């Protein structure tokens, strides 16, 4: 799973 | 709930302490308690609420992806059982946040800054449900609907550099790319959002410029991955 | 408890999965469940138990220190209340681990590798209680006693490069330095431990040499800070 | 609080 940028804490 | 006997101001103070201690489950419970006092939230309080639950669900999402990958490679019941355990707890957290938004944060939010903030959150937590859904269509459409209403209000009522508008567009674009399987819509939204913000930066103070460019950089990061 | 209906082998499998997912509270609950099956633990299972609770209590200790520092600088009841909340949960985790060791891991541990491992843990979790104690003397002496019995057995029964013996001496030396206010005892123990291990490295395979030198480096790190 | 090295995960 490549995760793209989303708002706020990159908590995952 | 369990926070019903604590003062609203004390719950907010302790949420700030829990943030400093990296105690995000505590932070979330304190802010749930504050919301349930029934008063509207300030900008700072809204951010406390969002940061708390984003950290909680973020840990669950990361755990779920680890377990899902193991599960997929493995295809005993244990991997599936434990993935389901984590998935159920993640859905419970999402359900909790959505319940706060529906009872009654969104309906009492009249200002664009508050209403867009909460509708963005509604989109986000339906999106997190969508990531584990396999009724998936109805969940996806509930995310889309929330994001879309937030976008419409933000475009009418907020400048294109407004950080809430920018974070909304960023997250809606990710929704398009990997939930809705619409990568062209994702790229289009990210580009138009970046360009309209770029053209409005000249209106900003040094501090507001730093706030807006930080989220513009996230849009750029995604576009770099997507094109 | 809540794990009483799950197979021992399934609890162990899920503890390993929870480790991979960085779900250490889950990992600890699975290993508590495994211990409560009443069978002795293997070396690998002992390590799963220790890693799980070390991660859980480690988060609580770090939170407690943040809150204690805020509290000390602040000297409303909120900072004290929330520090006490975290402190109580930390003491509960320590009490849980100590209860497992006393019912009945230590008494059924006959081999030096298992008995020293558990007595080291007993020392560690009394030490974590000591860090928040303000009965502090009795807690400190319970840590010292456990560490001391573990040291005596380790010196009789294990080579000086044995990683459990080395980790025991490392932690006992930290106990001396900052719990017992005996920094000379700490430095002496760390030095003698490092030197006796150095002189036994020649007996080891490549893999055992890597295991032992990694903990020797921690002894060195502390000595660098202490001298 | 300067923390010294102890065995296992540096979890705090
Ligand atoms: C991003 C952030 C994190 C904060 C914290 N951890 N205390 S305060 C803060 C902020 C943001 C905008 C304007 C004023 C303060
Ligand atoms: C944007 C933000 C994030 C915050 C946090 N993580 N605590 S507090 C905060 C804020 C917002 C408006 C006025 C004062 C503080
Ligand atoms: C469809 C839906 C709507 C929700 C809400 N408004 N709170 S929670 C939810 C859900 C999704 C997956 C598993 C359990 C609950
Ligand atoms: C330190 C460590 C961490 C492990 C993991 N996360 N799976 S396995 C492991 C180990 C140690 C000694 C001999 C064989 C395996
Ligand atoms: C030392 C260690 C740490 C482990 C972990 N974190 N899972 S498993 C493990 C071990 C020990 C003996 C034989 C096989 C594996
Ligand atoms: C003194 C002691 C012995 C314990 C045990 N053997 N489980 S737990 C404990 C303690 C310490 C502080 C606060 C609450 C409980
Ligand atoms: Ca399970
Ligand atoms: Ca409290």
């Amino acid at each position: 799973k490549l995760m793209f940028k989303t708002e706020g804490p990159d908590s995952d | 709930g369990a926070m019903g006997s604590m003062e609203r101001a004390s719950l907010i103070q302790k949420a700030k302490l829990a943030e400093q201690a990296e105690r995000y489950e505590d932070m979330a419970a304190f802010m749930k308690g504050a919301v349930e006092k029934g008063e509207e939230l300030s900008c700072e309080e809204r951010n406390l609420l969002s940061v708390a639950y984003k950290n909680v669900v973020g840990g669950q999402r990361a755990a779920w992806r680890v377990l899902s990958s193991i599960e997929q490679k493995s295809n005993g019941p244990e991997v599936r059982e434990y993935r389901e355990k984590v998935e159920t707890e993640l859905q419970g957290v999402c359900d909790t946040v959505l319940g706060l938004l529906d009872s009654h944060l969104i309906k009492e939010a009249g200002d664009a800054e508050s209403r867009v903030f909460y509708l963005k959150m509604k989109g986000d937590y339906y999106r997190y449900l969508a990531e584990v859904a396999t009724d998936k269509k109805r969940i996806i459409d509930s995310a889309r609907s929330a994001y879309q209403e937030a976008m419409d209000i933000s475009k009418k009522e907020m400048p294109p550099t407004n950080p809430i508008r920018l974070g909304l567009a960023l997250n809606f674009s990710v929704f398009h790319y990997e939930i809705a399987n619409s990568p062209e819509e994702a790229i289009s939204l990210a580009k138009t959002t970046f360009d309209e913000a770029m053209a409005d930066l000249h209106t900003l103070s040094e501090d507001s410029y730093k706030d807006s460019t930080l989220i513009m950089q996230l849009l750029r990061d995604n576009l770099t991955l997507w094109t």
